[PDB]
């Protein structure tokens, strides 16, 4: 075949340049004839940076608000580098209920009371006035 | 066991977690008799004369012996008068 | 009843069993049965949240051994107005 | 009667033989055959629970080796009034 | 005749080769064709019990190699009255 | 034309390529395109026996690598009179 | 709103839950649900590009664990005037 | 134009994205969307031979990794008049 | 039609064959056949630039092995006004 | 019939033997003889598809060794309406 | 149809099976059967050439293993006027 | 009766035991005995398909050893309407 | 008597010798002689079963080594009514 | 006379020489010539036993050489009354 | 002195052939079979060869000619 | 002319050559052409003993190399009166 | 013409091709077809000596490879009036 | 005289020498001369089958040496009616 | 002058030299100049047989050297009346 | 202008490319194209001396590759008045 | 004058150029340009003998390498009156 060519090559880039191997019925094909299991990442494995809407664990595809590394701005250096700051080493001691879940608690002597004592050893968590268990 | 009419379908969404969720049917010794209740192991429609087993028999009648049932429905009398 | 119970199953026999177990267990109106295509049949109920929870839990266990199992069993306490358009009203 | 005999199979040929056997074994009226989609074909009979229990055992055995096979075979003694709305009344 | 022969096949192309060899081979008439769904096309031919038998072995050999293959082949010596409703009366 | 060429394919894209090839190859009319289900589409042509033979081979070769591809390729030079009832007459 | 949000799922129950979350999460309108076949059900919302992004993400996490799951979650910030025709305008 | 472009996909979500990339990439009119069954959705475009080629290539790339994905992406510069009877003239 | 597509050949069989393959492949009119003398037969086809390129390429492959093969297969996107005088307007 | 048989030869003596063998062997009408130039002479026999293949086969063997020989023998079962113009309709 | 296809077999049983296979296979008319003598029995059919080819190929395969076997299978795309006097004719 | 059973044996002594065994075994009407020539005799029977299959099996087994054996034994459940003419209407 | 006796031979000279031997030995009545064709000649001799068995043994031995030899020697104690038609009732 | 002198030969020419030599030699009377088939031509004479022996030996010697030859040469000093029924009475 | 085929001496008037009698000696042939009139002086296949039987006891048409010469619309294989 | 000359042959072609050479050589009338069977054809002439002697010799040389050949050639100057009965008076 | 051209073959099928190529190739009338017996069939043509020679050579080559084959291909320029009686005057 | 003898030559001079020889040495009329192009000239003479053979050997010998010489010499014993259209009728 | 003289040459310049040399050597008329095709030009002169032999010989020598050369140089002393109709009467 | 630019090229496809390139890449005008015969086709342009030089070189390089290719490319800056008579002169 | 110079050339570019050289060089009148076919093109000039010799030498030197070349260059100083008829009087 000679003359003006509409056949696809790299220098003349555009729509004709893409999807070679998926397209069929093209004058080139006729001459020749003659992934991830789940859309969304494992829930346990990934803790999302911004939670709720803005979660990135689900691979929403096409015209989504995600910006790739090549796109720059409104995040990272553009937000963090704006204000000068210095983090200081502070002795971090927390006095709170969660922190005191494991405080050393003294040995608890049980109840040696007998007779019509509704006390159950399973229910010894209770303490009576004077600090007396049961 | 005893032949007891079904009056309505009892619903409790704050029942013990050990019950899982079997169907529940208010039962009647007869209309005008005490509205006792059964775990409906054998499916029964309201307005159905249904035999109900009781005691530990009702418990293994449902999924497990540990299952919390005092009355279970173990059938529907085919034809009853 | 605003709450929507649903029980999808792989076939109609499992779905009808689930529906019988759902309507018998609680007072819930069987709004519709949908043939989703590819062997999926979805029986939906609309009732009080407590009644719907009792129904869909009862239906899930009953149909879990009936042939192919339950694809899903879902309880929706409140359905948005937009969703109500696609929800069936009366069985067809 | 009110009991529902259900047999789901993988094709029309296993269902028709199942339905021949169910109607032949006991006095159960064929109330319809549904096309679930995906290859599943269901048959429904409405008769007294004794007739539905005898029929279904016969149909499940009759179509067990016929065609692809049998997916389900269930007997419901009393079908709730609400579920009756999603049951075919006469064959189409 | 009152006997019923049936040949389910994956695809219409196998169902027509099976239906063309069933009617040609023996004394049977196509009583109808139904699209089961999921890619299955059941063919039905009714005639004398020997003719329906000869039609369904000839048809089975014809379409086992054509297309995907043969899902089922079956003969019902006599069909109950209830089941005849679900059967196609006639393509005509 | 009585000869029934029939090219089943997986999808409507392999079926419209095959149909184009078949109609172009020889004097055959596209009597009907049928959606079997399970993603099978069977194009049926009817013409003289020689025109059907040429069309089927052209359609088989054209769409063997288009989309999923060819499921079946069959030529019935003279379908039985009973079979003619189930075959499509004009594409719908 | 012009942006189109899609969440294909396997079955109606994951789709209804997905649509429940998508409409509740952001101010998007459910333009319809289409039963694709093969057990796929697509829920479509049209709204603002920012709002649809929130709805598609909210629906994708909700329906992932509900039933068979989500085939895909997609957004089309600007739909061409030609695509509009195949898009359902309103379920009701 | 009379050239036909066709992107078959597994699902409506891969096909709407293919439909949107095809119409936006080239001067093509989307003539119809067809639910084949078995979860296949074929989006057919019409237009000039050069334009249809540009549309199909762009549409195939966009939908290659959307949902289950692309099954076929074919171009037929001229379709016989007989095949035009199985092509939808305008979409719904 | 504007773009000229010309396939020269040695003989009127290779050229009629090539001409059938050009007009069939894409939307191109056969504007004439010229007996160049010396055994050369030219088939000129005028149509849009894309259709002509598809037609000539299809004709080239089709007539290469037919007898004595193609001598030429040139595609001119837009012939100059003066050149149109020497081009045949219609076939004789 | 609209099939076209073609037998090109390196002379008129091999094209008249070819023409006699083609017309005698099968029911095909001798539409024309065309002196191409370069000594090539072509005899065309339009007829049915089965008849034209046989006719072009008989013509091929008879004049393969007559004179110089047969340059081409080609079968087209369907020639486009555009190619019909360049085709000779009646013999001269 | 003018073309004649004849299958000669050693014995009446292969000939009748041949005539059954040849008539069922394609649009040919059994004119009559001739008892040649020595065992040879020729079944002659008449019809369009492509149909006769499909029939004579079908009848040869049919009677090749039956009985003694095949003596000869043959096609004549056109039969001279003088020959028809010696052909069985008398289809009646 | 429509089904035709034909046992050809070298000699009339092996074809009188073949026929005695054939008639006795099942209800079949002996339509004719034909001396093909060259020592071949063909006993033909017409009856129900079940009877013919049982008959020819009996006749073939009985004459395998009597005199010279059986050249053939064949069953054609529905000989085409054209083939009825060559079949003998009654034995002479 | 109702029993039949048979001695096929390769010639009329062995057949006549066998007939003479059979009639002279026991109380059997030659019911006729049939020229099978191909050289075979059958002698049918009826009588009481014991007499026929003795006659056939005598017949076989007399003509076993005369002219071309013996082909068959069969005894039927009782033949069916249908077989009587093919048998020659009266000598001729 | 009652004796039967037979001489079977492989051809009418040998048979006529044999008959000419037999009728001339002794006082036997030619009773008829029977065409057995397959080349066998028997010649039967009837006269006193001594004459029949002389005729048979004279006929065998004369026609042994002639043509293909002499298959048999028999003398039956007395023929039973039953055998005379199958015997040719006389040429006149 | 005469004998039967099985070895029986027949002792009286002899019709057996003699050196001194001339008209009688036309045949000394064992070919005569059946009843035995003169003294001392298995067949299993057709002895004629019908031509159909001699010949060992795929399609020949216009379509089977020009095997490689023809190019064209491909027909199903 | 009482002398009879007879040339047996294997086929009618040698027999007609022989009859032609026999009737051409001498003044002998072709008194009959008898189909013996099994491929044997006998041509008989009656004339003067000298004319028959010359005719059969000429026929013998003529048909020996034609077709399968000459089985026999015989000359009898006079036939017995009884033998004349079996001879054909006129050629049928 | 009066010259006689005969072709004897083994079977009817070789004779019909031998006759078809005799009357197509040359200007010879088909005077008749004879069943010799033994599986031999002669084909007689009458015409001018030049036409018969060309006809007998075309017929001989055409039937050599059809079926069992050609036995004889003989030409007689002049046939005596005595031989005319045995020849078939008109085809049967 | 429906036979046709064509002698092709590389030039007009050998053709006229061949036409002079062909018409001088047989009763063959000269039906015309054709300029095939490329130098080939075809001289066609139509007469009796024998005369045409005499004319074309005489013509072939005469022009085998003159000029470039004989390309082809062919004898067609009978010319089909269709071919006569392309044949030159007569210069007269 | 009945005698004709032709000198084909490979070109018009050699042909005109030959014509000048021929009509100058002897009293012959230039009846015609034909363009055979493929570069061949013929020059014919009709004259007294002596004047034609002299003219053709002179023309051959003159134009042998001229241009591409001399193809043939042939003298016919008398042309048949049929050959005259293919000869040019007056030059053009 | 007066200057002339001729491009002789084997075939009409190279000639049309050359004409297009000559008329597009210069101010020349296409006076005409003359099929020389023998395969050659010349395209002539008349214009200014500078334009013709550019036209010929552009046309020569463009088509040298197309088809068989360039035979000659010549510029005649001035053509004599006598040589303007054998030119195409007016384009149309 | 009447001297005829003639330069034959392979192609028309070497002739239209030899004509320019011949008419420019000497006082000669271009009388014609004849297409001989085969590619040859003879350009004739008529003038004084001295001028024609100068012109042809000019034409010959010019066209030798301009194209495929020059076939001939001949000068005839006087031309016979008979030759005038075939020579072109004025150019076209």
């Amino acid at each position: 075949i000679t003359g003006n060519d509409i056949a696809p090559s790299g220098r003349i880039t555009g729509p004709g340049m893409l999807a070679t191997g998926l397209i069929t019925g093209t004058p080139e094909f006729r001459h020749a004839a003659r992934k991830p299991e789940l859309v969304c990442a494992p829930r346990s494995d990934q803790m999302d940076r911004v939670s709720g809407e803005g979660k990135e664990r689900c691979h929403i595809t096409g015209d989504d608000w995600s910006v790739n590394k090549h796109i720059t701005g409104t995040a990272g250096q553009w937000a963090s580098g704006r204000n000068p700051s210095m983090r200081g080493n502070a002795r971090v001691v927390e006095t709170s209920a969660f922190a005191n879940r494991n405080v050393p608690k003294p040995e608890k002597p049980g109840s040696k009371i007998t007779g019509s004592s509704g006390n159950d050893t399973q229910g010894s968590l209770i303490t009576y006035s004077g600090g007396a268990r049961g | 066991m005893k032949i007891m009419q079904v009056e309505k379908t009892l619903v409790s969404t704050n029942r013990i977690a050990d019950m899982g969720h079997k169907p529940l049917l208010v039962v009647w010794e007869k209309p005008g008799a005490p509205r006792q209740v059964a775990v409906d192991a054998i499916g029964c429609i309201p307005g159905d004369w249904v035999l109900c087993v009781g005691s530990s028999a009702a418990r293994e009648a449902a999924g497990s012996k540990s299952y919390p049932s005092d009355l279970t429905i173990i059938g529907i009398i085919d034809q009853w008068n | 009843g605003i709450a929507l119970g649903m029980i999808e199953t792989r076939g109609l026999v499992p779905a009808i069993e689930a529906a019988d177990a759902m309507t018998k267990a609680a007072e819930v109106r069987l709004v519709g049965r949908q043939f989703v295509g590819g062997g999926y049949v979805t029986v939906l109920v609309r009732g009080e949240t407590g009644a719907v929870n009792a129904a869909v839990r009862a239906g899930a266990d009953a149909c879990e051994r009936v042939g192919d199992g339950l694809v899903a069993a879902h309880i929706i306490a409140r359905v948005h107005s937009e969703v109500e358009n696609i929800l069936p009203k009366a069985p067809q």
